[PDB]
């Protein structure tokens, strides 16, 4: 990678790729109202890119073969096993938790520096702010021990207190039985084995504790139920939005070139996610955690530096 | 920072230790030594955490004093017979406040407190900055104007500094810490002899700062503040794991490996005088600073600690840190002992 | 003798480049080739050693334990699967990489002419010894066992750094002949005491003497079993080796000053081979019994008769087979039960038939049946140190019998009375270590025929 | 009796219990600064005049 | 094929494998022509 | 020991260091220092996930050439450094015969040291 | 498969600020593992200023 | 022994025990420092001038240029830590404890 | 300092006595207000008279272990006639080690002081009575 | 509530027999460990054993042992065939010697 220094000596600065276009757009919402239907509907509108859900295996997705690893690697977070039954000791809720929570970062990471690189801008669904919303309420539930969710502060602690906060933020408010008949219409099993009060203490965090701190930074527009499609109105609001507030406003190019040469290498990024704690319900021991490490090494296409990968190639280690 | 002003920033400090290098006057020194702390201070709170501003606090204070000290005992040498030559002293009390400045300069027993506090709170390139240029000025000087030195003020302060970076080294795990009581035990054997030959110092002085650029820069390949974090590096890569095995056992200093060879030399050209006793002395307490390095590589290596995953999602991402030069400097340090007669490549 | 060093460096990127069920093969073979090759270099002859360059050089002492070394590889090679041949490729080559440079640093160290050159190549087979049984340790003490090692070991012979550079530039240079046909006596000043002490204490703690021998039973009941073999046999009679060549100098106080040690090893040899009779945890009762050999081999050390040093050198080669052995067998019982402890595992006349001849071959070993090596290195050192003084006996002889004893409980504890017919997983006996008992008890019978090799300098 | 516990206790319980009571007397020290300077004036003090070193 | 979206690299760069090596012969002749002057030199003075 | 004509620069090798023998083609220790360059772009390529002995030849010829230029000047300036050291200890053996008085060989006829017996 | 390895209270014996429990060791907390306290936020209000009818 | 240097020096020990032994602010203990420098710059200043040492009489000023900016690197940094705390008292500087 | 470890070692150790356990007890007295100045920099005692205390404590134990050191000195260099050895003070140091563990008030603190005093002061005496200088040569 | 582990059930004892009846000592790949046995022993027994045993139950006269039977009865001849006594004592002449006097 052509960067460092040199990159910007050469090039002059890095604000050039700004702006009115290349910003941060999140729709942020409850499951099954807020999604991609929206997002793309303003990411094909607003001319701005899209990305897709943070699924379980995004990071088995962003490198190489985008199949899906199978998931004694990925794992072992069984969400479907999460709708079935949140309450093995097993432990099950925090694993989960945990893995999407290194799931969001990397794709904010993954987002951020598309926006940096080039432009031109790009929207978010259930970003990190909505993640610990979401485990908070989760623990409001008491699926959780307590320490668990202290552990849960430290890392929310350490890792997001370096990034800039996306621009604006799409709130979408369903009422609760809107969000249960649509998760009847979808006829999933294990989807159709969620609770309403886990929904309710959902709608419950993130009225009263998102939108009081978030406060602008993050300006927030809040949109009702049947207020989705509806494409012109959100576009237009963002057309005339005034952005007033916010980190953006004082950059001037210097973090710009700290948050380019932090977010590339993404290991970097995540030397703060294995912090650890040892949180008995989390951890893996020796045995396992290397009898899955040879069995990592023995896959056909992820084994020593995808770069200069035999077996799928590549005809250049120079005979 | 700009990329510009820490070129500008290392112009600076090459400057300064150059000029302490290569100067005959006692104004220039001095200046060297000035200009050395100016320009170190803004590596130090590279970030604007509050850790570095307290750490670059205490660090201004004892080195400018320090610089201060140093100044009274020129102002002392040209009192007695004045002239600007770096030479012979003429005056014991002069010679003593001067070893008492650079032992206050380099970190010494008496002297020590700021070291592991100027290191704890400091990224990983400031300490190694300041362990490799803050060691490497003073040696200079020390070669210049050994002829007229009290000798029991450099032995009392290598002794101490040796049994002081011993007995505190014990209870550290920032690793700031170990390497920072590591760098006063060394820098008590490079001080012990000066009066005898120095040729041996200067080899120690480079086998050591050798040895501490590849320790720093494992730790800078994957960011660790704790034994545990190491072990999660054990977990993640295996081959980070060996070299932490092979670069900590050539501080521990034995005899396959190159860390032997500073100890050796020095027992060697300190033994052919009438101190034997306390070389056996220096070597027991060689023996004690091993003790935290074989606990640390316990920790690392050889037993393994619980993982986490997270380490599952970090295998998908092959490494991409740049090491500034790690390989190189590796096997320097560590497969060095059949040139023991590149010694004299030195006087 | 690089003819031999440099094989068996080439023996290690072998290793590397071989391959998943290639390895085997290619070191195993090839060490045994190495095996040939150093028998060919038993050439020794009448007026001095044989210098093998302006560099090395072999005195007689060293060729059998050279032939030993060499010997007790291909041994140990086979001994050390089944115990991780289910552990990982890499690992594994790493492992068989590391005794083989142990290996090259050990005939480094037996065909040394510096004393310093000695020293370095001393603590160079000191250092995977330490990875060895670290790595693969096997119990939840490995910890402890390695850093109490390492700390006796170095912080004993730390000192002995210090007074050979004083002897070095004290007396020229350091050859063997030239610490030889120029060393004068040096009278009794309290210096030359301490320069003695240093020398030979460094010695007493790698053999071990009586007060420093707990340096031993956790580095061999937490080690796996080729670092055991490997510690036992080559590295005591390595000490001894040591202290063997070095007690050239200082013969005019070694009278006046030896006079506590003696004590201290005789005594201690009685409470050790009493100490032996009670413990459980099998695989101590050999490290145990390696204490009770080895004082025997201090008192004839110090001792400074012909007669000393030819029974000292043969009770050295004997009870190296003798240990390595019966920590082989040792090995085999606990490969089959999960146990280490004695009482457990028993039965085993009626099942497995003949894994029973071999403990019954090294037991009368380990007892000195009397046409073995062993025998002749004990009785050589009762004559010696019987002229020494006319009342020692009374410490040999007790020492016979309580050897006896508890050599005798070893075997018929085990493998004497009855199975307790709850164990039912023991598999008969595999071709392997049948071949690995083979290959230790058909030299040592070869040698009970034919031992006017084995005899030292002083034959 | 003999070996395990008293011997254990004579050669490494003595120095294990040296090292790790110096430790936690060196470097057991809180982080002030008026502490390490009046070590400094107090090394100085001792160093010029009660043990010298310039005479 | 069969890396999705980006490999960082992994076609090689050309200038740089035949800059080093093009260098390495040059530091290899330049030793040699180097030595061949101080093994003449050192048979012509003595 | 110092210079000793530090007066007369520093001198990286000086223009007398042309009288001594140069270190020959394939002398031993520079082929040490090319197995050591050879290692170092082994564990090179090893650091990385790049695999070993292979597709980086280019980088293993490099630590090759250059580790041995490096050492090969070395050894020049080791051999001068031994040379200047005996020539001065000569030279001061020559300088004052005064000090150094010839040690007349008392041959083992009359030479008497004691016994002292090993029974 | 019977080679031991340690256990998470291991890992906590090696865990903690300070390596050896003293009497007066309780005190030391562990580092902030990103190198960064929180810090105070000590900026109450702005400069306020009441002009008045002078 | 021209009698006023031992004036000085008593001084310039005046100064390094005020700079040693400090108890509340940083500020005293940073223009104590700068007493220090105002202490050696005087008698390097008498020295040169009754010696004559007339070709290198630079030093009263070139020594005072220079530890006069030290001066302004530690007014700085005291103003960082009293930007970061409310005050700037030796105290509420125990954390980073050694 | 250089003038009082001169007048101890100046003595014949022989018997001059008395001069022995005085020129002890003042290395004592010094030693111990060298550790304890250390000790009151470096753990601020407030209040003051517990400053006071604890350096009254460390001279007082200082002293004492050097003036036991100086009887068993005097007493068996004048019983044993035999000048030269150092077990006379192995001795000494046994006894010093032992009043140590007296006033610290445990035993075990006072078994292992005899050991390493002994062996120290043996040391010390042996090392006088061969030559072995401070510090250095510092020549070739 | 709690586990502290997430690893398998340990161990699994793997009876090296019971998928080969006919194995020698190492693991249940067929031909190799045949050929383990027959390496360790033709290159072993049947190159090393036997060669090393005739090998080292002759060699010359190690330490000079038949050299030095002969030579005695030699020189014990000679000296019962000139009459003069058979060994001589003060093995060095003394008249090359020179006592230091008092
Ligand atoms: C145990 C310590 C062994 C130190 C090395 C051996 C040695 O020479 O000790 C003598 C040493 C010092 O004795 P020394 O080696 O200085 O002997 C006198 C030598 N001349 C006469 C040349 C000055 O003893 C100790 O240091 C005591 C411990
Ligand atoms: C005749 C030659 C005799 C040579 C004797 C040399 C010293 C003896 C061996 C020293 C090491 C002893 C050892 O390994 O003790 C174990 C102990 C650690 O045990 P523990 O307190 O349980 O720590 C558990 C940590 N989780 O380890 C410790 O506490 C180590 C304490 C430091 C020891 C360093 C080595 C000795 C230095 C002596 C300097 C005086």
């Amino acid at each position: 990678l052509q960067y460092g220094p040199l990159a910007y000596i050469l090039g002059e600065k890095t604000t050039k790729k700004m702006t009115e276009n290349s910003k941060l757009i999140t729709v942020d919402g409850n499951i099954c109202s807020g999604k991609s239907k929206l997002a793309k509907e303003v990411a094909e509108k607003l001319g701005l890119k899209h990305f897709p859900e943070a699924g379980i295996h995004y990071a088995d997705s962003t490198t190489g073969d985008g199949k899906p690893l199978p998931v004694r690697f990925s794992g072992n977070c069984s969400l479907e096993k999460f709708y079935d039954d949140p309450k093995s000791n097993d432990g099950n809720s925090y694993r989960l938790q945990a893995w999407l929570y290194a799931s969001r970062l990397l794709q904010y990471a993954d987002a951020l520096e598309h926006l940096l690189s080039t432009g031109q801008g790009v929207v978010l669904e259930r970003s990190i702010y909505s993640d610990f919303v979401f485990l908070e309420a989760m623990y409001r539930q008491g699926f959780i021990r307590k320490q668990c969710v202290d552990h849960y502060n430290q890392v929310k602690k350490v890792t997001v207190c370096e990034y800039l906060p996306p621009h604006v933020v799409i709130y979408v408010d369903v009422p609760v039985s809107e969000v249960q008949s649509r998760i009847q219409k979808k006829g999933n099993p294990h989807e159709m084995k969620i609770t309403s009060a886990y929904l309710q203490d959902i709608e419950n965090v993130y009225k009263g504790t998102f939108l009081p701190e978030m406060s602008e930074k993050c300006e927030v527009l809040q949109y009702s139920a049947w207020e989705a499609e509806d494409a012109e109105k959100v576009v237009e609001d963002i057309q005339y939005l005034k952005y007033d507030k916010g980190p953006w406003l004082d950059q001037d190019d210097r973090k710009l070139h700290n948050l380019r040469m932090l977010v590339q290498d993404k290991l970097e990024v995540l030397n703060y996610t294995s912090i650890p704690v040892f949180l008995p319900e989390v951890t893996i021991g020796a045995h396992q955690s290397d009898r899955v490490f040879q069995e990592f090494t023995e896959l056909p296409g992820r084994k020593y530096r995808a770069g200069y990968n035999e077996d799928v190639g590549d005809k250049w280690i120079w005979l | 920072m700009n990329p510009i002003i820490l070129i500008i920033i290392l112009m600076t400090v090459m400057l300064g230790t150059i000029i302490v290098m290569i100067s005959t006057h006692w104004l220039l020194i001095w200046i060297g030594f000035e200009m050395n702390m100016l320009a170190i201070i803004p590596i130090m709170m590279k970030k604007h955490n509050p850790r570095a501003t307290e750490a670059s606090t205490k660090y201004f204070l004892t080195q400018s004093t320090a610089s201060m000290l140093l100044m009274m005992a020129i102002i002392i040498n040209l009192m007695f017979s004045g002239q600007w030559t770096v030479m012979k002293l003429f005056n014991p009390m002069a010679s003593m406040l001067m070893t008492m400045a650079l032992a206050m300069k380099l970190g010494m027993a008496p002297f020590h407190f700021w070291v592991p506090e100027v290191t704890q709170g400091i990224p990983l390139s400031s300490g190694l900055i300041l362990l490799t240029w803050q060691k490497l000025a003073p040696m200079s000087v020390l070669y210049q104007i050994l002829p007229s030195i009290n000798l029991d003020l450099i032995l009392t302060l290598s002794i101490l500094s040796i049994t002081i970076g011993g007995w505190g080294g014990l209870n550290q795990t920032q690793l700031r810490k170990i390497m920072a009581y590591s760098s006063i035990a060394h820098m008590g054997w490079m001080t012990a002899v000066l009066l005898y030959n120095p040729t041996m110092t200067l080899l120690n002085l480079i086998i050591y700062i050798i040895m501490t650029s590849t320790m720093f820069t494992l730790f800078m390949a994957n960011s660790t503040t704790t034994t545990l974090s190491l072990s999660h590096t054990w977990n993640k890569a295996p081959i980070m794991t060996i070299l932490v095995l092979i670069t900590l056992l050539s501080m521990g200093g034995l005899p396959p490996l190159s860390g032997f060879m500073p100890k050796w030399m020095i027992i060697q050209e300190m033994t052919k005088n009438d101190s034997i006793i306390l070389p056996t002395l220096m070597a027991i307490t060689a023996l004690l600073n091993l003790y935290f390095y074989m606990r640390l590589t316990y920790s690392t290596a050889l037993t393994m600690f619980p993982s986490t995953n997270n380490m599952k999602m970090k295998w998908q991402f092959p490494t991409t840190k740049r090491m500034t030069l790690l390989p190189t400097m590796t096997v320097l340090s560590t497969m060095l002992l059949p040139l023991t007669p590149i010694l004299s490549i030195l006087e | 003798m690089l003819k031999y060093i440099i094989p068996t460096m080439m023996l290690m990127p072998l290793t590397w480049l071989s391959k998943n069920s290639m390895i085997w093969i290619n070191t195993t073979l090839h060490s045994l080739l190495i095996s040939l090759t150093s028998l060919l270099l038993l050439n020794q002859f009448g007026d001095n050693s044989l210098n093998f360059s302006l560099t090395f050089f072999s005195d007689s002492l060293s060729t059998p334990l050279l032939i030993l070394t060499m010997w007790l590889l291909p041994l140990m090679l086979m001994a050390s699967q089944h115990h991780l041949s289910k552990e990982n490729l890499a690992r594994k080559k790493l492992f068989i990489s590391m005794l083989i440079l142990l290996q090259l640093f050990l005939i480094m160290t037996f065909t040394a002419t510096e004393l310093i050159f000695f020293y370095i190549m001393f603590e160079a087979t000191l250092v995977p010894t330490l990875i060895i049984i670290t790595r693969w340790g096997n119990q939840t003490e490995r910890l402890n066992a390695g850093l109490y090692f390492l700390f006796y070991t170095l912080a004993g012979s730390l000192p002995l750094l210090v007074a050979l550079i004083y002897i070095q530039n004290t007396m020229g240079s350091l050859n063997f002949l030239i610490l030889q046909y120029w060393v004068q006596p040096m009278p009794n000043s309290w210096s030359n005491t301490f320069m003695w002490l240093a020398c030979m204490m460094a010695f007493m703690v790698k053999m071990p003497l009586y007060g420093l021998h707990l340096w031993l039973p956790k580095a061999h009941v937490e080690a796996p079993i080729a670092g055991s073999m490997v510690l036992a046999a080559i590295l005591l009679k390595l000490g001894g080796y040591g202290m063997m060549r070095i007690t050239l100098l200082l013969n005019p106080i070694t009278d006046f000053m030896a006079y506590p040690f003696i004590m201290l090893s005789l005594w201690g040899m009685i409470m050790t081979s009493s100490i032996c009779l009670r413990q459980t945890d099998l695989k101590s009762l050999i490290a145990y019994s390696s204490v009770s050999h080895m004082a025997l081999v201090i008192v004839a050390i110090l001792i400074q008769t012909p007669w000393s040093y030819m029974g000292a050198t043969a009770l050295m080669i004997a009870h190296g087979l003798t240990s390595s052995m019966l920590f082989c067998l040792a090995n085999s019982n606990y490969e089959r039960v999960h146990s280490r402890t004695m009482i457990l595992a028993r039965g085993l006349q009626t099942l497995l038939p003949l894994m029973a001849a071999w403990w019954l071959l090294a037991s009368l070993t380990n007892l000195a049946l009397p046409p073995s090596i062993n025998l002749i290195g004990e009785l050589f050192v009762v004559m010696s140190t019987f002229s020494w003084s006319n009342i020692t006996i009374i410490l040999m002889g007790l020492n016979m019998v309580i050897t006896a004893l508890y050599s005798l409980y070893m075997l018929i504890t085990t493998q004497r009375g009855k199975h307790t017919h709850h164990i039912n997983n023991i598999l008969p006996s595999f071709t392997r270590e049948n071949a690995l008992m083979s290959l230790h008890m058909l030299p040592l019978l070869l040698l009970s025929l034919n031992p006017k090799i084995i005899l030292g300098p002083l034959y | 009796l003999l070996d395990l516990i008293w011997l254990e206790t004579i050669l490494p319980k003595t120095i294990s219990l040296a090292q790790m009571k110096m430790s936690t007397t060196i470097t057991s020290q809180k982080g002030l600064i008026k502490l390490y300077f009046l070590s400094f004036l107090i090394t100085i003090l001792i160093s010029t005049t009660l043990l010298n070193f310039h005479e | 094929k069969f890396y999705i979206q980006e490999p960082p690299h992994g076609s090689p760069n050309w200038l740089k494998v035949g800059l080093t090596l093009g260098t390495s012969a040059f530091l290899w002749i330049y030793l040699i022509k180097q030595h061949n002057e101080d093994v003449l030199e050192y048979k012509r003075r003595n | 020991m110092t210079g000793r004509q530090a007066r007369a620069p520093l001198q990286f090798l000086p223009d007398e260091a042309r009288s001594l023998p140069p270190p020959k083609l394939t002398d031993p220790r520079l082929a040490y220092i090319g197995f050591l360059g050879y290692c170092s772009g082994l564990i090179d390529n090893a650091i990385r996930r790049r695999p070993v002995l292979s597709a980086g030849l280019h980088r293993q010829f490099l630590y090759i050439t250059s580790f041995v230029f490096v050492g090969y000047y070395l050894l020049k300036r080791q051999d001068y450094m031994y040379a200047v050291r005996d020539h001065d200890m000569f030279s001061y053996i020559k300088s004052h015969p005064e000090d150094f008085p010839e040690k007349d060989k008392k041959t083992y006829r009359e030479v008497f040291e004691e016994f002292h017996p090993v029974r | 498969a019977r080679q031991w390895q340690p256990d998470v209270e291991w890992a906590e014996q090696y865990g903690g600020a300070v390596m050896y429990p003293t009497k007066e060791t309780a005190h030391w907390k562990p580092p902030p593992w990103n190198d960064v306290d929180p810090p105070k936020d000590t900026l109450v209000s702005n400069l306020t200023l009441n002009f008045g009818p002078q | 022994m021209s009698l006023v240097y031992m004036n000085i020096m008593m001084a310039f020990t005046v100064s390094l025990t005020g700079l040693l032994m400090y108890r509340s602010h940083l500020m005293s203990s940073l223009l104590c420092l700068e007493g220090m420098m105002l202490s050696l710059f005087i008698l390097a200043t008498l020295m040169i001038l009754n010696s004559h040492f007339t070709l290198a009489s630079m030093m009263p000023i070139i020594l005072l240029v220079f530890a006069a900016c030290e001066a302004a690197l530690g007014l700085s940094l005291l103003v960082m830590v009293s930007n970061t705390y409310g005050t700037d008292y030796v105290q509420n500087l125990n954390l980073l404890q050694c | 300092a250089k003038t009082l470890l001169h007048q101890y070692w100046d003595i014949p150790e022989g018997t001059e006595c008395h001069r022995k356990t005085y020129a002890a007890t003042s290395i004592g007295g010094a030693s111990g207000l060298v550790v304890s100045a250390y000790s009151v920099a470096l753990k601020t005692p407030t209040s003051f008279l517990e400053g006071v205390a604890r350096t009254g404590r460390y001279t007082f134990t200082a002293a004492a272990i050097g003036a036991i050191f100086g009887l068993t000195s005097c007493i068996s260099a004048q019983v044993r006639e035999k000048p030269d050895d150092p077990l006379n003070y192995l001795i000494g140091g046994c006894a010093g080690g032992l009043t140590l563990g007296a006033r610290t008030r445990s035993y075990g603190i006072g078994a292992a002081a005899c050991a390493y005093m002994g062996l120290t002061a043996a040391l010390v005496k042996m090392g006088q009575l061969e030559g072995w200088k401070v510090f250095a040569e510092p020549k070739v | 509530p709690t586990l502290r582990w997430q690893e398998d059930p340990e161990p699994e004892d793997e009876n090296l027999y019971e998928k080969n009846p006919d194995s020698h000592g190492y693991d249940k790949d067929p031909a190799v460990d045949v050929w383990n046995m027959r390496v360790v022993f033709f290159f072993g027994f049947s190159i090393v054993l036997v060669l090393g045993s005739t090998f080292v139950a002759y060699l010359p006269d190690y330490r000079m042992q038949e050299w030095a039977r002969r030579e005695a009865e030699r020189l014990v001849k000679y000296r019962e065939a000139h009459g003069l006594p058979l060994m001589e004592s003060n093995c060095f002449d003394p008249s090359k010697i020179q006592l230091p006097e008092d």
